[PDB]
RNA sequence: CGAAAGCUAUUUAGGUAGCGCCUCGGACGAAUACCAUUGGGGGUAGAGCACUGUUUCGGCUAGGGGGUCAUACCGACUAACCGAUGCAAACUCCGAAUACCGAUGAGUAAUAUCCGGGAGACACACGGCGGGUGCUAACGUCCGUCGUGGAGAGGGAAACAACCCAGACCGCCAGCUAAGGCCCCAAAUUCCUAGUUAAGUGGGAAACGAGGUGGGAAGGCAUAGACAGCUAGGAGGUUGGCUUAGAAGCAGCCAUCCUUUAAAGAAAGCGUAAUAGCUCACUAGUCGAGUCGGCCUGCGCGGAAGAUGUAACGG
RNA sequence: CCUCCUAAAGAGUAACGGAGGAGUACGAAGGUGCGCUCAGAACGGUCGGAAAUCGUUCAUAGAGUAUAAAGGCAAAAGCG
RNA sequence: CGCUCAACGGAUAAAAGGUACUCUGGGGAUAACAGGCUGAUACCGCCCAAGAGUUCAUAUCGACGGCGGUGUUUGGCACCUCGAUGUCGGCUCAUCUCAUCCUAGGGCUGAAGCAGGUCCUAAGGGUAUGGCUGUUCGCCAUUUAAAGAGGUACGCGAGCUGGGUUUAGAACGUCGUGAGACAGUUCGGUCCCUAUCUACCGUGGGCGUUGGAAAUUUGAGAGGAUCUGCUCCUAGUACG
RNA sequence: GCUGACGACCAUAGCACGAUGGCACCACCUGAUCCCUUCCCGAACUCAGAAGUGAAACAUCGUCGCGCCAAUGGUAGUGUGGUUUCGACCAUGUGAGAGUAGGUCAUCGUCAGCU
């Protein structure tokens, strides 16, 4: 979810990596049933068109624009139980920090984008164009945090790396997770009659070319998981880790 | 005014009483003239002895005594002045 | 199964506030009426109407009140009961013949 | 969430619920029934939070009604809002429950399974309810 | 003697004027009020679908939703109307109680009406009751209706205009009571009878939870040894079929079958990646007398966190 | 200014309460005498159908009433 | 016969504005601050358990829904004050609550250890300095055992300040024909009071204390104080 | 005994189905010169009449299939006084609607005609 935050109003753009799913308008009708302010949202504050009371001296501008962070945040909560999706927070710095104080669900939020520009009459596929950065920044940081998942495995002793034995454990449908280091390509001599990986010479004898590729499938295919890991968060010498069922 | 679903909604005029219903009621001693049933359309409809005005009015064409019966093939409610 | 026991319901106790306090002390109103002659008022206790009632032929069968004395043949026409509470408030008896 | 697919008059009157069930008090279609020992207002919300939860217990196995539909609808003030300047906007419907109505029967299904459905819907309504079987008279 | 804070109108909205309400005088004299009996019309409370709508389930079908060859004529086959069932200010096949308009009749009553002199008032408030509005929020607001205050002291509610009792001419070191009370502050029961509570509940607070405690209608089982405990077994087709990496009683979907039986579920839990393993249901044995689980009712328990000091019986 | 509800079964009764209309029309769309009965559904029938016109059977108004709504309307207040 | 005298009981045949240059008579009959009532909203808690958690609802989190507590946000009302209750922030000086940030004691843990996560108990102490901005806040830098959430007239101007808001000058953008206007901006712009009573901090006089006096004292009670880091050793041991 | 006219009453009177009636009466019926009719039509209205027929209609009788009517009891509401946890409850006086048992193929008046 991309929350749009200005002090004067509030959108809510849904997205898929680089393109936008929805914009969540007025004719969005996942905002019918709704019983919060559905989106785009205006400031209309009492403070913000003179009526009301609390004439400008009281300087509760701050306790303005935090409460109506706070009903954002209650519109944003109430479409996210919905479809529970992660979300970035785009505005000016203190915008996104007034909306931080004030969310109800603030570990549900991955990044936070100050530096993105014409927020109001923007087009909804420009925010998430300026928010790209902050996507892969949280992409990196779900590889680094499945380098404890990996740690985890080994100290339990349900971590495989050799070639052979990852290709065992695939094949037979004990692989839970696959750890692959980006661009590892290996050729091997595979027999699953035998389930005998040896390591091939010239790729050139009848092996299979990509004996790594093989791994990925069987893992996809008997319901496992394959994560790709950057070049530098997993090591050159040890390329492929397997999390095990047991 | 958050969620700005109010507005107006102009509709706040009315008309003056127009003060109908039964004048004099069943039993009641009645002079001639004296209007019995002020009501829009035939509501009660006019017995012997009393008159319909071009109001649908029902007055006492002559002095008696006010009375009320449900007659006729169609149950209609009738007012009559009896000589009494 | 199909025989019950009941007492005379005088004019005393009809009425409103009468079967209210009736009910009060755990008797059931209940009248008996069709055949041949006037309607008979009586009334049963909560404890033996209530046990009656979980027969589920007791409802589809003939059945015996014995007002102390004179005896009746009846079934079960209607049964009023507490909308909320459920338990019976009234019963309705059609004399056979 | 159930709403009267078109209504006569947009607004309504607050009116008073008062009374007893005197009709809608007795497991009518299905076998096994909940009622409602105490009075009040049950939203479209609390509708389709009961229904979804009876529907997941029952699994293609039972039959559920619903005997009780919001056709009145509740008007609300929003924030920042003086009194007057007219009547507020309709926001949801509500069915005016009394002691003694059903919200919900089950045929069909075990007694254990359907006490169990029933006991999960009672969780998500602002009623007393009680667990009530289908009878003669 | 004794109001009003209302209606109508108003460059009116905190002003004023007519009417309503007060007083004084005159006229008139029961024409007035209360109650009993009695003549009326009503569409409210309630209720109910007969109309206007709305609503759920079933049956039933012209129209619609789909699939070979097939413009081969478009072929084979998969809304309504009836019956149950709810709801509505601007729905009514119905329909009170009161209220109102009359008649007759007693008794009681410092009546009703008309004419004239003098006004004041036209900021009302709360507590009930019936509503609109609001959130069946407000010591909110706008109506109707009653009581009180206003303009009303006295007693009670700790203190508390509007709540309860009760209407102060004055004086008394007389008596009886109302509301409320009777252990002490503080007048009057440490009064009597039968019970309940163990929470200082009484003396704030809900959904919901619990094996508190009392009572009431029924039930199931039991010296053909009941409930609990302990001992032994708890099995064989079979890893039911499917699905699934795996699904082996125990992820999930479809059945609940048979056999040795005294008994043993194609399993009520824990456990395993799946198995394994530990229990349970169930049966036999031991001991010996009552026991088991639901329902309803009363009073209790938890839920229950705030700011100067106990501080949610005035003590 | 009119109609319905609020309005608590006589009248009346407020809100920046909920809904709608009026600031006209007609010398016939008035008077009278006489005469007539609608909306629909089905069946049959050239164009012609779902529905034009015709004929038949049911059909207390499910129509109409110049104009909103309410109350009325067969002796029709409806139609010649 | 002649009226959108339609503000429709019609003020004249005949009529718009501005004022921050302002003024008078009044009103807490009526707004802005603060209090009060209320609690929709907010915050916090609980109930149910679809699910996420590789398995596994309940280690942790809690969709759809339900029920409360607080006064604590945004509001509603107009009860108090308009013959005056000074607005935000800073400084100084505080006082209380506990829904606990640190330290203390615990249960569970997806608790090996080290570190944590939740929840219970707990209010005795403690709980930074800066850059930016008038800011409260917020971002950031560097620390710290920790940099708590709140009430106190959003504590505290007869204690201080006066940066913002909010007088009179001037300008820009914009609106207006204009006088002028702007929860738009910008530069500038007088903060009085010797303390009577209560309170508090100190320091005396009087009388009393069963004759008076000089000293020494007991202690009903009251206040103060209550924080914590790091290093070494146990021991590179337990655990892994 | 039956028929017709005009009334009372307005479903316990209606609907439906079946049966009975032609001496009078009624109704269909014949004809369209005449009076009078048709936005065309002797259909209706109107006239002159008596060959046919009770077929329709009408009247009468029968029934419970529908409709209608409808208790007793209970419930809801409610005036007054009191209490309340605001839902209600107590005292007293009232008292439905729905539904049930049941009832229903009306009941009378004036006048005339055949018998």
């Amino acid at each position: 979810y991309t929350v749009v935050l200005t002090r004067d109003k509030a959108r809510l753009i849904e997205a898929a990596n680089d393109r936008v799913v929805a914009e969540f308008d007025t004719d969005n009708a996942k905002q019918n049933n709704m019983e919060g302010i559905p989106f785009p949202i205006d400031n209309n504050g009492l403070y913000t068109t003179g009526d009301g009371g609390s004439d400008r001296s009281a300087n509760n501008e701050n306790s303005y624009l935090k409460e109506f962070f706070n009903q954002v945040d209650k519109s944003v909560q109430e479409l996210w139980g919905e479809h529970k999706m992660p979300l970035v927070i785009v505005g000016d710095v203190r915008n996104i920090s007034y909306y931080k104080e004030v969310c109800d669900r603030p570990e549900n939020i991955i990044a936070t984008v100050s530096n993105l520009t014409e927020l109001e009459d923007g087009n909804a596929q420009r925010i998430i164009d300026g928010v790209q950065d902050a996507v892969e920044g949280y992409r990196t940081s779900l590889h680094e945090a499945a380098l404890g998942e990996i740690d985890k495995a080994r100290g339990a002793n349900a971590l495989s790396t050799d070639l052979q034995d990852v290709y065992r454990a695939a094949f037979q449908g004990a692989g839970e997770t696959l750890y692959v280091r980006r661009g590892y390509i290996q050729a091997a001599k595979v027999d699953e009659d035998a389930q005998t990986l040896t390591m091939a010479d010239a790729a050139a004898d009848g092996v299979t070319d990509d004996a790594v590729g093989l791994i990925i499938e069987h893992v996809i295919n008997n319901g496992g998981k394959a994560v790709f890991m950057p070049q530098e968060m997993m090591s050159a010498d040890q390329p492929i880790a397997l999390v095990t069922r047991y | 005014a958050h969620k700005k679903a109010a507005g107006s909604s102009r509709n706040g005029r009315d008309s003056n009483p127009k003060m109908l219903g039964v004048k004099i009621f069943g039993g009641q001693a009645i002079v001639a003239g004296n209007i019995i049933v002020r009501q829009r359309g035939t509501e009660f409809h006019a017995g012997a002895g009393v008159g319909m005005g071009r109001d649908h009015t029902l007055f006492a064409l002559n002095d008696g005594v006010v009375k009320f019966a449900t007659k006729g093939k169609f149950n209609r409610r009738y007012v009559m002045v009896e000589e009494a | 199964h199909f025989a019950l026991n009941a007492v005379d319901r005088s004019a005393e106790l009809q009425g409103k506030g009468a079967s209210r306090r009736l009910r009060k002390q755990n008797l059931v109103p209940a009248i008996i009426y069709g055949g041949n002659e006037e309607p008979a008022s009586i009334s049963i206790k909560i404890n033996e109407l209530v046990k009656a009632l979980e027969f589920e032929a007791f409802f589809s069968h003939i059945l015996t009140i014995t007002v102390d004395g004179v005896e009746e043949q009846a079934v079960i026409k209607a049964l009023q009961r507490h909308p909320a509470k459920g338990f019976p408030m009234h019963a309705d008896f059609q004399r056979i013949v | 969430m159930l709403q009267p697919k078109r209504t006569k008059f947009r607004k309504m009157h607050k009116g008073r619920n008062t009374g007893l069930a005197h009709r809608g008090s007795t497991v009518a279609f299905g076998q096994f029934g909940l009622k409602s020992l105490t009075r009040g207002r049950m939203t479209a919300r609390q509708i389709e939070a009961a229904r979804r939860t009876i529907t997941r217990k029952i699994k293609r196995g039972g039959k559920i009604w619903i005997r009780v539909f919001p056709d009145k609808p509740i008007s609300n003030k929003p924030l920042e809002v003086r009194m007057g300047k007219g009547k507020g906007p309709v926001e949801y419907w509500v069915c005016e429950i009394k002691p003694g109505k059903m919200l919900y029967e089950l045929e069909g299904i075990s007694e254990e399974l359907a006490r169990e459905a029933l006991t999960l819907a009672a969780a998500k309504l602002p009623f007393k309810t009680t667990i009530v079987k289908r009878t003669i008279m």
